[PDB]
C-alpha cells in the first residue's frame, strides 16, 4: 500500500546460524521481498 | 553344384551346444517353406 | 547447559588408538545435535560426508552444527568440551594451515592438499575421525567468494 | 551324425549367373524407378 | 505464466540487438509424455529462413556448404563445424506445470484476464510454457520462415519439430504512485488461443498471445510471396531428406560391389558351413531381405547411429591420435628398457551397429548395438550381444544383416557369414546438411551438475506431479 | 562416580533365563489399521480433485512436507500422530496390511509362517554365504524351505 | 443394475460420473465391439482408421 | 497365529466352549476359525 | 501376529466339520468371507472389514508399479533354458489404414506363434499355480499390474502395463466360480438375489 | 433400404488414457483397443455371400477359427497347418496389427472364463462383474458396499 | 514308512462311520480323491499329487 | 503304516481329537484315514 | 518328445564326458544339489510303485 505497514513477530527456530535462519526468512517472506522491490519501481523518489 | 567352394578338403563333426558356435544347420524341406513364405511376405509388401 | 558431553565408543579402542585419540586432546570437534550422551557415530564429519553431493551441501550441514573440544579420554568415553564466548582456550590445528597471531578462524570443510595423503585418524571399522579444518578469515572468505564465482 | 566345413578367410559362395542377373535387373529397376522415399513424405 | 512475462521483457531489452519477436507457447499431452514432461532439462529454438539458411551462420553463405569427406581425419568439419552448428540453436526459459490442469482456468487463477472470441476450454495433464522467439531480420516478416523447436533430456537426448511462420501468423498477422509493467500485463491480459502443428503434423501445440505484449506496439509488416514459400518447401525437402539419400547411398554401394565382384562372396564371419545344403534358396532369400530393408529403412538405420559419434568434437582429434598411434615408429632397445611403456592399442572389440532383417515374418531391427572381434584362430569376426553373449542370427536361413563399423565401413551378411564389404561414402550430403542434421547435443550447465566434467552426477533434476513439491 | 569392570569366568554360557510370568498386555490387540498416508506424507494424486475426494473418503489429512536434512539432523523427529482424547485399551497396535490373493490356502495362516509368503531364517543357511541366502529368499524357481 | 452400485453412484469425480469410476461398462473410454455409430462422448478417446 | 474367525457364529461357539477351545481351528464350508498356538487370551493374559 | 481376512476357500473341496454346531442362513453374506472377527485386549469381539482398511488400501504408494519395474528390469531377463520360452514375444504396431483387406495375408504365412506369458499364466489351477513349475511367478509382482518382457529391437525389454479390471487377475489368483460367488453376493445386494 | 448403404468394412484402432484415478501409476500407459466399422457379428459362416464376404478376426471373442476357416482359404490352410490352433479360448492367433493383449482391456482371463462357462443368466452377470474396475476409487465405492 | 494315493473303494460296498463328525459338500472332486494329506516333522500338513 | 488322509476334512479331525487320535483309521464313503501304528507323530516326537 | 517332457517335469539335459562316465557308472556321484536353505533336514525321498 501507500503507507508502510510492519509486521511483527517473535519467533522460536532451532537455528542459530545467521545465514541459514535468513535462507528460511526470506524463503517465508518472499511476497514482501517482491513487494519491496516492486516499491522500488512504483515510488522511486522514495528509498526504503 | 558345388556353389560353395571351401578351403579345407574335409569337413569335421561339429558338437557342443548351438550357443557356443555358429552352424549353418538347415534341411530342404524347411528352406523351401521359408522361400514361399518370404514370396508371400514380398507379395504383402502414380 | 550442557557444558559437558560424553562420547561413547561401541568399538573397543586398542592401545594404539586410546594414544592417537589422546594427542588429539584440544581438537575441534563437532556434533550434530548437543546432547549430553552421544555415539562416536555421531562425532566428526563423517556421518555426512558425500563426495557426490558437492562442497556447499556438507558447508551448509558444517554451519549448523555445534562445536567441541576434545577432553581425557578414557575407556570408551571421550569428553566433549563445548567452549563459552568470551573466554579463553587451547585450540589445535590438525589442518595444514598456518595461523599468524591475531587472526580470526572460521570453520569449513576440509580442502585437498597436495599430498593426497591427509592423515586418515580413527579408522574404527569403516568409520573415520574426519575433523573440519580451522582457517583464519582471509582464506574462508577467498574460497567462499571462488567457489561463488564458480 | 553329420558333418560342417570349419569357416575359413579363404572359402567363399559362388553366385548363379541367372541370379545375379536377376539382381542386377532389380538394382536397375529400383535406381530408375525414382521411389524415393522423403518425396512421399513431401507428397 | 511468469516465464511467459520474463521472457517478453527479455526479448524486449534485447530486441534492438536482435530483431527477435516473442513468441508464447504452451505444450501438453500432444506434444510430449509425461515422464518426458517431469525430466525435461533443456528447450532450444532455431530461425531458419526461407531459403534455407539458419541464422546463426554467415548471412551469404558458408565453407560447410562444401560436400562431406569421408575422413576419419576430417570428421565432416571438426571442431569449428561443430561450433558453427552450437552456434545455431538458442537457449529458451520453461517451466513445467506437472499436475493436471485446464488451461483458461490456470490463467484466470493467477493473474491474468481472458477474453477469447469463443470460451472452449481446453484440458492438459501437465503444462509446459516456453516462450521462443523468430526473428524477423528487419521491420519485416515472412510467413516462408520456419522455427525449430529442440526439447533435450538429461541424458542428452533431443527431439526436435519444425514449423513455417506462415502456420503461426496464419490469423495473427493476417488481421494486422506509478504503474507496473507486470500489474498491466495481468490486468490486459491474454486475448487469442490458437492452435498450430508443425508442418509434417505430427505434433500440436497452442500458441498464447497477449495484449499487453510490445508486439503490438511495432507495428512492423508481414508478407507471403508463393515463390518464397516454394523455396522454403525445397528446403524442407533437402532437410528431412538427408538419412534417405545415405541410405540410397549404401544401397547403391551393395549392388555396385555385388556387380564389381561377379556374385562372389567371400567369407568374413564365422559359421560352419555344408556345401550340400540349396546355397540358391539363400541368395533368394537373400533378394528378399535386400529389399525388404529399403521397404523398412529409417532414421534409426544404423548409418546414422554410426555417422553420430564422428560428428562428435572430440572425433577428429582422437581419429588423428590413432592415426599416429598405429603408424608409429617401432621402438629402439632404449626406448623400451629406459623409456615408458608403450600406448596400449584398440582393444580387440569393437561397437558396432546393425540393421537386422527377418524374412519370413516381414520385421527390420533398425538402432541394434552389437560388440564385435575376431576370433585368434582365423580373422573372421564374432559378433556378440552386448550382454557378452554370442549372436545366433548368422546360423538362421531367414535372416541378413547389414553392420556398419565405427569407422564405417559396411558388411552386409547372409546365412552363413558370407558378406559384402564396401564403406559408406557421405559425399553426395552438403557438410552442413549432415552436421546440422545428425549432431549430438552437448550440455551447458544447470542445476544439480558438477562443475568438474566426468563426475557421476548425483540424483538427476526431476518436478513431480506424484509429490508435494520441496522447498 | 564408580567404575565397574566385570569378566565373564565360564567357557560357555554360564547364566541363563526365562521369561517366567505375563502380568498384562500394553497394546490394545486390535484391528486398528496402519495409516499410511502420515508413514508417507508427502504423496499426492496427481489429479487435484481425485486427491481431495480420496482423503475424504478415508479420515486422512492433507500431505506435508518432510523435514529438510538440516532440520532432521537439529530435530529428532516430528511424531505426527498425537495422542487420542481418552485411551481405554492399551497402546495402538496398528495393523500393516499386505495384500494377498484370494486362493492362498488357510492352513498357512494355522502354524507359525512367515507372513510374507517365504521362510527367511538365516539359521538355515550357511553363514556368511550370501548367494545362498538370497537365492534362499528370493529365488522363485526353487522351493520355499518351509512349505 | 449389477454394473454400477446405485446406492453410492450419487456424485461425479473430475467431470465423469462415480459409475463410470466403478466399472468399465460405465466408462466412456471402452467401447463396444462393433461399432454404428462414434460415441457422443470423445473426452480423450482418439480414433485412428 | 491368532484366534480368528469369519462368523459370529464360530466365535460364540469357541467363547462358549470349554478351556481349550481356542486352540483347535475348525471349519464351515466357506467359513474358518484359526485358533491360536498358545494359551494367550483363552487363559494366560486373565488368569494373572 | 498375523491373520487373514477374506479368503475364498476352494468350493470343490469344501467341507463342513462342525455342521452339529452351528446353522448360517443360506445367504451369500455367510458363503463370501469378507469380514473377520478377533478378541480385544479383553475378550470383546472386534471386527475388521476393508471399509478399515482404506487409510491404507487408498494410499498412492499401492497403486503405482515404478518401484516394481525397476526392480524387474534390474533384475534382468531370466537366463534358464525353461524360461527362454517365455521371453519370446513380439508385439508391433502396424497402420490400420488396409488393415481389414490384409487379414489373409498375416495367415498365409504358416509359421506359429508364440504364446503371451499371461496367456500362459492361465493353465495353471489354483493349487499348482503357487509350486516351483508355476515359471511365469517371476512376472506375479503387484495385484494391479501385468509384467512381462518382450523383444523389442532384436533385445529383451521390460514391458508394466495396469490390470484396469478386476476381472483380469488370472485365474490361479481369481478363479472363475469366485467371480461368480461374488457376483452371487453383488446381486444379492441389489435385492436380485432371485433374479428375474 | 439399398438407399442408406454405406462403406466397406473398417477396423478402427482407439486410444485412450485411464481416468485420473487409474492413471496415477503409469500415467502414460496409452490403452488401445480395435473396433469393427461398417462390420457384422456373425455365428455362421454365410454360404450364398462367401464370394462377397470376408472374415476379420479382431477380438478374443470375435475370432472364431471355425467361421474364418470356412470363409478364407489361407485361413483354412493355416487351421490345417496348425490343428492346435482350432480352438475357441482364445488361442487363436490374431493379424499382428491386432495382437496387442497387454494394451486390450479384456484379456486372457475373459476369454479362458467364457470358453466354458454355461450359457446362463449368471453367467452374463458375472462377465459383468468381472468389469468391475481396479481404480483406488472403486475400491472406496466397493468396499463401503461392502462388497 | 509307506502310504496310499488315489485309491478307488468299492462303492458297492461304501459305507461311512464318520457321518456324524464330518460332512464334504456334494461333488466329484470330493468323491474321487487323488491327493494324499500328510504331517511334517513338526505337526503340520503336507501334501501329495 | 503312517497317518495319511484322503481329505483335509479328517486331518481337521484328527488334529482336533485328543489322545490316540491319529491310531484309529475310519473312512467316509470314498475317503479314508489311515492311523500310525505307533505313537510317533502324536506323542514320540514331541513329549520332549 | 525328450525335450518337452524334460520341460514338464523341470529337469536338465544330460551333461556328460567319457572319464565322468566312467566315474558315474562304476562308483556313483553326489549330482543332486544342497538346498539354498534347510529348515526339516534331509529330504526323505517317496519311491512310488
Amino acid at each position: 500500500g501507500p503507507e508502510t505497514r510492519p509486521g511483527i513477530y517473535v519467533l522460536t527456530s532451532s537455528i542459530a546460524h545467521w545465514q541459514t535462519l535468513v535462507d528460511v526468512a526470506r524463503g517465508k517472506f518472499a511476497r514482501e521481498r517482491c513487494s519491496f522491490v516492486n516499491r522500488r519501481i512504483t515510488r522511486p523518489r522514495q528509498i526504503p | 553344384m558345388s556353389l560353395l567352394h571351401t578351403f579345407w578338403r574335409l569337413p569335421v563333426a561339429v558338437f557342443f551346444e548351438p550357443h557356443e558356435e555358429n552352424v549353418l544347420r538347415c534341411p530342404e524341406r524347411v528352406l523351401r517353406r521359408l522361400l514361399e513364405d518370404a514370396a508371400v511376405t514380398m507379395r504383402g509388401g502414380d | 547447559m550442557e557444558a559437558n558431553i560424553f562420547c561413547t565408543f561401541d568399538h573397543k579402542l586398542s592401545i594404539a588408538d586410546v594414544g592417537k585419540l589422546t594427542k588429539l586432546v584440544a581438537a575441534v570437534v563437532p556434533i550434530p545435535q548437543r546432547l549430553h550422551l552421544i555415539k562416536h557415530y555421531q562425532l566428526g564429519l563423517h556421518q555426512f560426508v558425500d563426495h557426490t553431493r558437492g562442497y556447499v551441501r556438507l558447508r551448509g550441514l558444517l554451519r549448523n552444527m555445534t562445536l567441541t573440544l576434545m577432553r581425557r579420554v578414557e575407556g570408551n568415553q571421550i569428553l566433549l568440551h563445548v567452549p563459552t564466548h568470551g573466554l579463553l582456550y587451547t585450540v589445535l590445528n590438525t589442518g595444514p594451515v598456518t595461523w599468524e597471531k591475531g587472526d580470526a578462524l572460521c570453520v569449513l570443510p576440509p580442502l585437498f592438499h597436495g599430498p593426497l595423503a591427509r592423515e586418515n585418524l580413527l579408522t574404527l571399522g569403516q568409520w573415520e575421525l574426519v575433523l573440519p579444518w580451522i582457517v583464519p578469515m582471509p582464506l574462508a572468505l577467498e574460497i567462499n567468494q571462488r567457489l561463488l564465482i564458480m | 551324425v553329420a558333418v560342417f566345413f570349419e569357416p575359413h578367410e579363404e572359402n567363399v559362395l559362388r553366385c548363379p549367373e541367372r541370379v545375379l542377373r536377376r539382381l542386377l535387373e532389380d538394382a536397375a529397376v529400383t535406381m530408375r524407378g525414382g521411389g524415393w522415399r522423403e518425396d512421399v513424405l513431401m507428397d | 505464466m511468469e516465464t511467459h512475462l520474463y521472457s517478453d521483457l527479455a526479448f524486449e531489452a534485447r530486441f534492438a540487438d536482435d530483431e527477435q519477436l516473442p513468441l508464447h507457447l504452451v505444450l501438453d499431452q500432444e506434444v510430449l509424455s509425461n515422464e518426458e514432461a517431469e525430466t525435461l532439462r533443456y528447450v532450444y529454438y532455431r530461425n531458419v529462413d526461407s531459403a534455407g539458411r539458419s541464422t546463426g551462420r554467415a548471412p551469404g553463405g558458408d565453407e560447410d556448404d562444401a560436400p562431406a569427406s569421408d575422413d576419419a581425419e576430417d570428421a565432416v568439419g571438426g571442431d569449428r563445424a561443430f561450433d558453427r552448428e552450437r552456434r545455431t540453436w538458442q537457449r529458451a526459459c520453461f517451466r513445467v506445470l506437472p499436475r493436471p490442469l485446464e488451461l483458461l482456468d490456470y490463467l484466470r487463477q493467477s493473474g491474468l484476464t481472458v477474453t477469447l472470441e469463443k470460451e472452449q476450454r481446453v484440458r492438459m495433464f501437465y503444462a509446459v510454457f516456453t516462450t521462443l522467439g523468430l526473428r524477423c531480420p528487419d521491420n519485416r516478416l515472412s510467413g516462408a520462415q520456419t522455427l525449430h523447436l529442440r526439447l533435450v533430456w538429461p541424458d542428452g537426448s533431443y527431439r526436435d519439430w519444425e514449423f513455417l511462420a506462415r502456420d503461426l501468423l496464419r490469423e495473427e498477422m493476417e488481421a494486422n504512485d506509478e504503474v507496473a509493467r507486470t500489474d498491466e500485463w495481468k490486468g490486459a491480459g491474454v486475448s487469442r488461443l490458437r492452435e498450430v502443428w508443425d508442418v509434417q503434423h505430427r505434433v500440436r501445440l497452442r500458441v498464447l498471445w497477449y495484449v499487453n505484449s510490445f508486439w503490438r506496439s511495432r507495428e512492423l509488416s508481414y508478407d507471403d510471396h508463393e515463390v518464397e514459400l516454394y523455396r522454403a518447401l525445397d528446403a524442407y525437402r533437402a532437410r528431412i531428406a538427408v538419412e534417405y539419400v545415405l541410405i540410397r547411398a549404401v544401397r547403391d554401394e551393395i549392388y555396385a560391389v555385388l556387380r564389381r565382384d561377379g556374385g562372389a562372396l567371400p567369407q568374413r564371419f564365422a559359421c560352419h558351413v555344408s556345401r550340400n545344403m540349396s546355397w540358391r534358396v539363400v541368395w533368394e532369400l537373400c533378394r528378399h531381405a535386400l529389399a525388404l530393408w529399403m521397404d523398412w529403412a529409417d532414421v534409426r538405420s544404423c548409418i546414422i547411429k554410426a555417422l553420430t559419434p564422428r560428428l562428435s568434437r572430440g572425433a577428429a582429434a582422437a581419429a588423428q591420435r590413432a592415426r599416429r598411434q598405429r603408424e608409429r615408429s617401432a621402438p629402439k632397445p632404449q626406448e623400451l628398457l629406459f623409456g615408458p611403456r608403450n600406448e596400449s592399442g584398440p582393444p580387440a572389440e569393437q561397437t558396432w551397429y546393425a540393421d537386422v532383417v527377418r524374412c519370413v515374418r516381414a520385421q527390420v531391427d533398425l538402432g541394434v548395438e552389437v560388440r564385435a572381434a575376431r576370433c585368434p584362430r582365423t580373422g573372421l569376426w564374432i559378433v556378440r550381444d552386448r550382454r557378452g553373449r554370442l549372436r545366433r542370427w548368422l546360423s538362421q536361413p531367414e535372416v541378413c544383416v547389414l553392420y556398419v563399423t565405427p569407422d564405417l565401413d559396411f558388411y552386409w551378411v547372409l546365412p552363413g557369414g558370407f558378406a559384402v564389404s564396401s564403406r559408406v561414402t557421405l559425399h553426395g550430403l552438403a557438410q552442413r546438411a549432415l552436421r546440422d542434421r545428425f549432431q549430438n547435443f552437448e550440455a551447458v550447465l544447470a542445476r544439480g551438475m558438477h562443475v568438474e566434467a566426468g563426475r557421476q552426477e548425483p540424483e538427476t533434476p526431476r518436478v513431480s506431479g506424484r509429490r508435494l513439491p520441496f522447498d | 562416580t564408580q567404575n565397574i569392570n566385570t569378566v565373564d569366568m565360564g567357557l560357555g554360557y554360564t547364566s541363563n533365563t526365562c521369561v517366567a510370568y505375563v502380568n498384562r498386555v500394553r497394546t490394545d490387540m486390535g484391528v486398528r489399521v496402519q495409516d499410511l498416508f502420515r508413514v508417507f506424507p508427502m504423496n499426492v494424486y496427481r489429479h487435484d480433485e481425485v486427491d481431495r475426494w480420496i482423503r475424504h473418503a478415508a479420515g486422512v489429512e492433507r500431505p506435508q512436507l518432510l523435514d529438510t536434512e538440516t532440520i532432521s539432523m537439529l530435530t529428532f523427529g516430528s511424531m505426527s500422530e498425537r495422542n487420542a482424547a481418552a485411551t481405554v485399551h492399551g497402546q495402538k497396535a496398528a495393523c500393516e496390511l499386505i495384500l494377498t490373493p484370494v486362493t492362498m490356502d488357510v492352513n498357512y495362516f494355522k502354524i507359525p509362517n512367515n507372513p510374507r509368503g517365504r521362510a527367511s531364517c538365516m539359521l538355515a543357511v550357511d553363514p556368511y554365504d550370501t548367494e545362498a541366502a538370497t537365492k534362499a529368499i528370493y529365488d522363485h524357481r526353487e522351493a520355499d524351505a518351509q512349505t | 443394475r449389477i454394473s454400477a452400485l446405485p446406492g453410492l453412484n450419487n456424485g461425479q469425480l473430475a467431470e465423469e460420473p462415480l459409475s463410470a469410476y466403478v466399472n468399465a461398462l460405465h466408462d466412456h473410454r471402452l467401447w463396444p465391439p462393433f461399432v454404428t455409430h462414434l460415441p457422443r462422448n470423445m473426452e480423450g478417446v482418439q480414433v485412428v482408421a | 497365529p491368532i484366534l480368528s474367525t469369519t462368523t459370529l457364529a464360530l466365535m460364540e461357539t469357541k467363547l462358549k466352549g470349554g478351556a481349550g477351545a481356542f486352540a483347535t481351528s475348525e471349519t464351515h464350508f466357506g467359513n474358518y476359525v484359526v485358533g491360536e498356538i498358545i494359551p494367550l487370551q483363552q487363559s494366560m493374559l486373565f488368569n494373572s | 501376529f498375523f491373520f487373514p481376512v477374506g479368503l475364498y476357500l476352494p468350493e470343490d473341496r469344501g467341507y463342513t466339520t462342525v455342521e452339529s454346531k452351528v446353522k448360517l442362513n443360506d445367504t451369500v453374506r455367510n458363503a463370501l468371507p469378507t469380514t473377520a472377527y478377533l478378541l480385544n485386549r479383553d475378550r470383546a469381539v472386534q471386527k475388521i472389514d476393508f471399509v478399515d482398511a482404506l487409510k491404507t488400501l487408498c494410499h498412492p504408494v499401492l497403486h503405482e508399479p515404478a518401484p516394481c519395474l525397476q526392480t524387474f528390469t534390474e533384475r534382468g531377463p531370466p537366463s534358464e533354458p525353461a524360461m527362454q520360452r517365455l521371453l519370446e514375444c513380439r508385439f508391433q504396431q502396424e497402420p490400420m489404414g488396409g488393415a481389414a483387406r490384409r487379414i489373409p495375408h498375416f495367415y498365409r504365412v504358416r509359421r506359429e506363434v508364440p504364446r503371451t506369458v499371461n496367456e500362459m499364466k492361465q493353465d495353471f489351477v489354483v493349487t499348482d499355480f503357487y509350486k516351483v513349475g508355476n515359471i511365469t511367478l517371476y512376472t506375479e509382482l503387484h495385484p494391479f499390474f501385468d509384467f512381462t518382457h518382450c523383444q523389442e529391437n532384436s533385445e529383451t525389454v521390460a514391458l508394466c502395463t495396469p490390470r484396469i479390471v478386476i476381472g483380469n487377475l488370472p485365474d490361479g489368483l481369481a478363479p472363475g466360480p469366485f467371480h461368480e460367488l461374488r457376483t452371487w453376493e453383488i446381486m444379492e445386494h441389489m435385492r436380485l438375489r432371485p433374479p428375474p | 433400404a439399398v438407399q442408406f448403404v454405406g462403406e466397406h468394412v473398417k477396423v478402427l484402432e482407439v486410444r485412450a488414457p485411464l481416468d485420473h484415478a487409474q492413471r496415477q501409476g503409469l500415467p502414460d500407459f496409452i490403452s488401445r483397443q480395435h473396433v469393427l466399422y461398417n462390420g457384422c457379428c456373425v455365428v455362421t459362416a454365410p454360404k450364398t455371400l462367401i464370394e462377397y464376404s470376408l472374415p476379420v478376426p479382431f477380438h478374443r471373442f470375435y475370432s472364431n477359427p471355425t467361421i474364418c476357416a470356412a470363409l478364407s482359404d489361407d485361413i483354412k490352410r493355416y487351421v490345417t497347418e496348425f490343428p492346435h490352433y482350432h480352438r475357441h479360448d482364445g488361442g487363436f492367433p490374431l493379424p499382428t496389427a491386432f495382437a496387442h493383449e497387454y494394451h486390450n482391456w479384456l484379456r486372457s482371463p475373459f476369454s479362458r472364463y467364457s470358453a466354458t462357462c454355461p450359457n446362463v443368466l449368471h453367467s452374463v452377470m458375472t462377465l459383468a462383474a468381472m468389469l468391475y474396475k481396479i481404480s483406488p476409487v472403486s475400491l472406496v465405492l466397493q468396499t463401503k458396499a461392502h462388497i
